[PDB]
């Protein structure tokens, strides 16, 4: 009956009403205090449908301990809705609630790192760096001394972190990016190379070494790094697209097109390579390359983003708006699908359409977009809000 | 070696004589296809001469004409349509590939023309001491008319298969996809071609140390498959 | 023959090639014609291209090797267009055929073997 | 049925020149090999383990696109600073290696170029203006090049069908040339005249490789039979077979023993000359083996090309797979090892040529 009530509540909240869903949630959770998923469904429902966030998360912090997802949902809700200076206190009661040091500690450093006075956010992480954390903790520690200014100690923390945790590749990514923001740059080559000889099946670290050896000159060595990447994994779209973009960023458009053909040979149902292949064709031939892309990988967000960018590129705004709506509704978690969407709606549309496209992005906050994670990993644009991030990607196109 | 033997042959053996030595032979039919309109025309003209020669044999008078097609009349025609369906089952009863014509046609399907050179797979498996999988290997090598050996050793046991290419493709479909092995995996070590076939038939030779397995291969003039599979096995084990 | 027709399939390979092209005509995997082979090379749905060395002039299909190097598709020249045309189930000479990819069709093993064999011919 | 034919006396004076050039080279090679044998086996085996520790660390660097057409052959120059590639268009580019900047592409071919081969005295003993390169094509074409002209110097017109490969004598005065006349010619540079047209195969000849002492010249072609000619006597010295498919590459070793013929049946075969045997038939690749090149002066390993996307290092002797130099997206068409041993380049059908090096 509890599964039946959750299913009927999901159907009722999807189809018609919300207050009947509130009543069936109050009933189904007054039947028993339950697992983390049912309180989680009530909290997610109210996060879709402000004061009841405090009410339901207060009942969750009362009757459901050890459901830390409800704790972090509560702490974020008291951050955004009311304001900061008590939610940390509430997270302090999570300090009183859970000595398991996995997720609450970097949540706490998220809290005191959004604001001023980050030296407290030093010492707490110090506690965390001896508490009981997967050196995931360490990468936040490595972000700690990276966002203010990198000390030689900022090089020290990632080196000690890798001396603990050689296997984790995002630490190698942080060491390489930190050495990129140092003065010279083959130390970053040494960092990326040691990471890629130790991690070794992590595609963004290969992309980082590729973009580094493309940027400093000797593009041939960047092509060799990417071709070692395409062999050592193999058969993935993320390295094939970087090889295609490496030939297209140089003057070799023909070789970029034949590497795109070799890429779509061995991984046809992939969104990013088809979204690049639509762009690589000459402009009278994109119309059917995109149709073949829709037939190979339908319901893929990168592909519908490419079709929307096509219709905007052919200046048909009435179809491009519909295709952008379909793009963001197949997957709203992709960041570039909002980047082009706000840039299009500021190029064409009324002011309330720009209102729309910044409603629905902050509704479901994105990830995974290479322009979006290109500015979400810019540490100059790291701890800032998401409308600012969407404006920054929309200005850089 | 004091001087290599061509240098000892000349030290004088030269003059203005270029030569044409002992040419050796290197160690055809085309099928006819028809368009569908030509299939219809050929079928209809073969059938027109068939109807013409059946009516011809009626015209000579060897036999009365064939069968043309309330309980009594269609009881007659029920016996005659039983005769007709029985004659259809007679013409299917002869021309049937009785019991061993299927066997010789399955053989001439599976036994290719290996002279013109024999395609050789070499596989290594980490472990095939499983009885069912060594049975699948032995039985499918014998049944696809593939020759070879499975020498057995710890961590690298070598399956040299040697037959026609249509059997080699079926054996690599078996060995790499159909036999579900599992840390124990099978790889394709080599897939080449040699002049003619070396081994006798698929016989599971075995020695637990490497030197006698290389000696058993060297009996056949095929030690290079062993040295290759052993060396890439120990190189995978180090890497 | 024409020296620019390269690679050229010998008699055993062209017998296998014309039987595979005939089977692809039966399985509806075959696109006859140099324009249809150009189309299925551009759409990237072509398994492999056969061509005819006795096409006069040859250059009306010699763009197809270049397309087969920009799409990573195996290409091979049959000896004469009449045999290739009959191998497509048409009485007219056909100078360029595209055996194309289909959804898991039963010729994929024969097509893969012929692909591996005619990428050995260009040497 | 060895038929004999009278040749011109240009052939006779050229053969006495090849004799008096090759015999001191062979004596010096045998004495240096005798001095290499007399040092203790600890030093030799430690040196080969040194070299194998280097060769297992052959990583790819500077992979560079050659053309919009697949490259067919690379040949390292002496001085190892240039690298002549041979695209399937007419162009025969020359990259400044290890930097891989282009240097003065050579136009003047029309059909698919086969090999372009540097002179053995190109950088070291040959001025830039004098003939330095020699390319060959899929029509009847062999043509010599300089390093500063970009349109060739006097071609070779003795051919009517596809010339497969070209290789120089280690002199440089002679230019072996496999044709598809089921024969190979031997052009000469002093007389500027084709001195020799050796027919010894039943089908077309693909690759020629000269002995580094200069005495011998192995060939081997689409008849699956490799020959070993003496230049001095005509007289195919060691007929070699056991391949059933088309031999696509010969190379002679800098120690005078071995010949590794790589063939179309995915093998490679290391033959002796002091035994006339097939010493070891390396089961090299999954597809056919085009480029086979030993190391230069010391000659300690064996690099095989492939029409799968790989190229492999085998120790020599012993023939265990030191390193697969994989990474290409197409078939590896031709390769060469630099004359210092430090650098290895393989062209491919991926339109790229690469460089592999010790780390």
């Amino acid at each position: 009956r509890k599964h039946t009530w959750m299913e009927d509540a999901d159907s009722c909240v999807a189809h018609n009403a919300l207050e009947c869903a509130r009543a069936i949630y109050a009933y189904a959770l007054q039947v028993f205090p339950s697992k983390k998923s049912v309180w989680l469904r009530a909290a997610y429902f109210e996060k879709n449908h402000r004061e009841s966030l405090e009410a339901l998360l207060q009942r969750a912090v009362a009757h459901c301990p050890k459901a830390e997802v409800l704790w972090l949902m509560g702490a974020k809700s008291k951050w955004l809705a009311g304001d900061v200076p008590a939610a940390r206190s509430i997270l302090a009661l999570a300090f009183q609630a859970n000595p398991n040091s996995e997720e609450i500690w970097l949540a706490a450093v998220k809290l005191e790192s959004e604001n001023d006075e980050y030296e407290r956010a030093r010492r707490l992480l110090a506690k965390a760096r001896s508490s009981a954390p997967t050196a995931r903790v360490f990468m936040k520690s490595v972000k700690l001394e990276w966002v203010q200014d990198n000390i030689r100690a900022a090089q020290d923390l990632c080196e000690e972190a890798l001396r603990h945790y050689e296997d984790f590749p995002k630490l190698w990514m942080m060491k390489g990016q930190i050495e990129e923001q140092k003065e010279m740059m083959e130390k970053a080559r040494e960092a990326y190379n040691q990471g890629l000889k130790k991690c070794p099946h992590s595609t963004p670290l290969w992309l980082l070494l590729s973009r580094l050896e493309e940027k400093i000159g000797q593009l041939t060595r960047a092509r060799a790094i990417l071709e070692k990447s395409r062999l050592k994994n193999p058969k993935n779209p993320g390295l094939w697209l970087e090889s295609v973009r490496l030939e297209y960023r140089a003057g070799l458009k023909n070789i970029a097109n034949t590497l795109m053909a070799k890429a779509l040979q061995e991984c046809p149902n992939s969104g990013i390579l088809w979204s690049e292949a639509i762009f690589l064709e000459a402009r009278p031939q994109r119309r059917t390359k995109s149709v073949d892309a829709l037939k190979k990988c339908e319901h893929d967000p990168h592909v519908l983003l490419a079709v929307a960018k096509l219709f905007w590129s052919q200046r048909k705004i009435t179809k491009a708006r519909e295709w952008f709506h379909r793009t963001v509704k197949i997957d709203s978690d992709l960041g570039d699908a909002w980047a082009f969407f706000y840039k299009f709606e500021l190029q064409h549309g009324t002011e309330e359409q720009q209102e729309e496209v910044r409603k629905r992005c902050e509704s479901a906050e994105p990830r995974h977009g290479e322009l979006w994670c290109a500015v979400s990993k810019d540490i100059a644009n790291w701890q800032k809000k998401i409308g600012d991030i969407l404006r920054l990607v929309a200005g850089r196109i | 070696p004091e001087i290599e033997w061509w240098d000892s042959y000349i030290i004088f053996g030269i003059t203005n004589l270029v030569e044409h030595p002992a040419q050796l032979n290197p160690p055809v039919t085309l099928g006819v296809y028809l368009t569908k309109k030509e299939q219809k025309k050929l079928r209809r003209q073969t059938r027109r001469e068939a109807q013409k020669e059946l009516q011809e044999k009626v015209r000579l008078g060897l036999m009365p004409p064939p069968e043309p097609k309330p309980t009594k009349v269609e009881a007659h025609v029920r016996a005659q349509m039983a005769k007709r369906q029985k004659a259809h089952e007679e013409a299917n009863a002869a021309r049937k590939l009785t019991a061993e014509q299927r066997k010789v046609k399955k053989i001439k399907k599976l036994k290719e023309d290996i002279s013109q050179g024999v395609h050789i797979s070499v596989y290594r498996v980490r472990n095939l001491s499983n009885p069912a999988k060594k049975f699948k290997i032995e039985a499918n090598a014998g049944q696809l008319y593939l020759t070879g050996v499975v020498v057995l050793h710890k961590d690298v046991n070598v399956v040299v298969v040697e037959g026609g290419p249509k059997a080699q493709k079926k054996f690599k479909r078996l060995m790499l996809h159909r036999i579900k092995w599992d840390t124990n995996k099978c790889v394709l070590v080599w897939e080449g071609t040699a002049k003619d076939r070396s081994f006798g038939e698929m016989k599971f030779k075995q020695c637990p140390t490497e030197n006698m397995a290389r000696e058993h291969f060297k009996k056949h003039g095929a030690e290079h498959y062993w040295d290759l599979a052993l060396s890439e096995s120990v190189l995978e084990s180090t890497d | 023959v024409n020296p620019k027709a390269y690679p050229l399939a010998d008699a055993h390979l062209t017998k296998k090639l014309l039987d595979l092209v005939q089977q692809s005509c039966n399985y509806k995997q075959l696109r006859k014609g140099a324009n249809e082979a150009t189309k299925t090379l551009n759409r990237g749905i072509s398994e492999f291209i056969v061509m005819a060395a006795d096409a006069e002039p040859l250059e009306i299909i010699l763009h197809l090797p270049l397309l087969c190097e920009d799409k990573n598709v195996p290409y091979v020249f049959v000896r004469s267009k009449q045999a290739l045309g009959r191998a497509c189930g048409v009485s007219r000479p056909v100078i360029a055929c595209s055996v194309t990819i289909k959804e898991g069709s039963q010729l994929k093993q024969q097509i893969q073997s012929i692909q591996q064999s005619i990428e050995r011919l260009l040497v | 049925q060895t038929w004999y034919h009278e040749g011109p006396n240009s052939l006779k004076v050229a053969r006495l020149w090849i004799a008096n050039y090759s015999l001191p080279r062979a004596m010096k090679r045998l004495e240096e090999a005798r001095l290499h044998k007399e040092i203790p086996e600890t030093t030799r085996t430690s040196q080969m383990q040194e070299l194998h520790k280097s060769l297992r660390s052959l990583n790819n660097f500077c992979s560079q696109i050659g053309d919009d057409r697949p490259i067919s052959y690379c040949h390292f120059s002496p001085n190892s600073k240039m690298l002549a590639t041979a695209c399937w268009s007419g162009l025969c580019k020359l990259w400044s290696v290890p930097d891989c900047n282009l240097l003065h592409t050579l136009r003047g071919h029309n059909t698919n170029v086969g090999a372009i081969v540097f002179h053995p005295k190109s950088t070291v003993s040959l001025d830039p203006k004098d003939v330095n390169l020699a390319s060959c094509a899929a029509d009847g074409s062999v043509k010599l090049w300089s390093l500063d002209s970009d349109e060739p110097v006097a071609d070779i017109e003795g051919h009517t069908v596809r010339v497969a490969r070209v290789m120089w004598h280690p002199s440089g005065r002679f230019l072996g040339t496999t044709c598809y006349d089921r024969s190979w010619r031997l052009w000469d540079l002093e007389a500027q005249e084709e001195i020799l047209h050796q027919e010894g195969h039943s089908m077309g000849v693909y690759d020629i490789a000269f002995h580094q002492d200069g005495s011998l010249a192995g060939t081997g072609g689409l008849d699956a039979f490799g020959r070993v000619w003496d230049l001095r006597t005509g007289r195919c010295i060691m007929f070699l077979e056991g391949h059933l498919k088309e031999i696509y590459g010969i190379n002679f070793s800098p120690n005078g023993y071995h010949i590794a013929t790589g063939s179309g049946d995915n093998t490679c075969k290391v033959w002796d000359l002091r035994q006339r045997r097939c010493v070891y038939t390396i089961p090299a690749h999954q597809n056919l083996v085009t480029g086979v090149k030993f190391e230069p002066i010391h000659g300690n390993f064996l690099l095989t090309g492939a029409y799968d996307n790989t190229a492999k290092i085998w120790t020599h002797p012993g023939w265990s797979p030191l390193k697969t130099l994989a990474g290409h997206e197409g078939k590896v068409m031709g390769l060469d090892i630099s004359s210092d041993g430090q650098l290895i380049a393989t062209c491919s059908y991926d339109r790229t040529f690469k460089l592999w090096m010790a780390e």
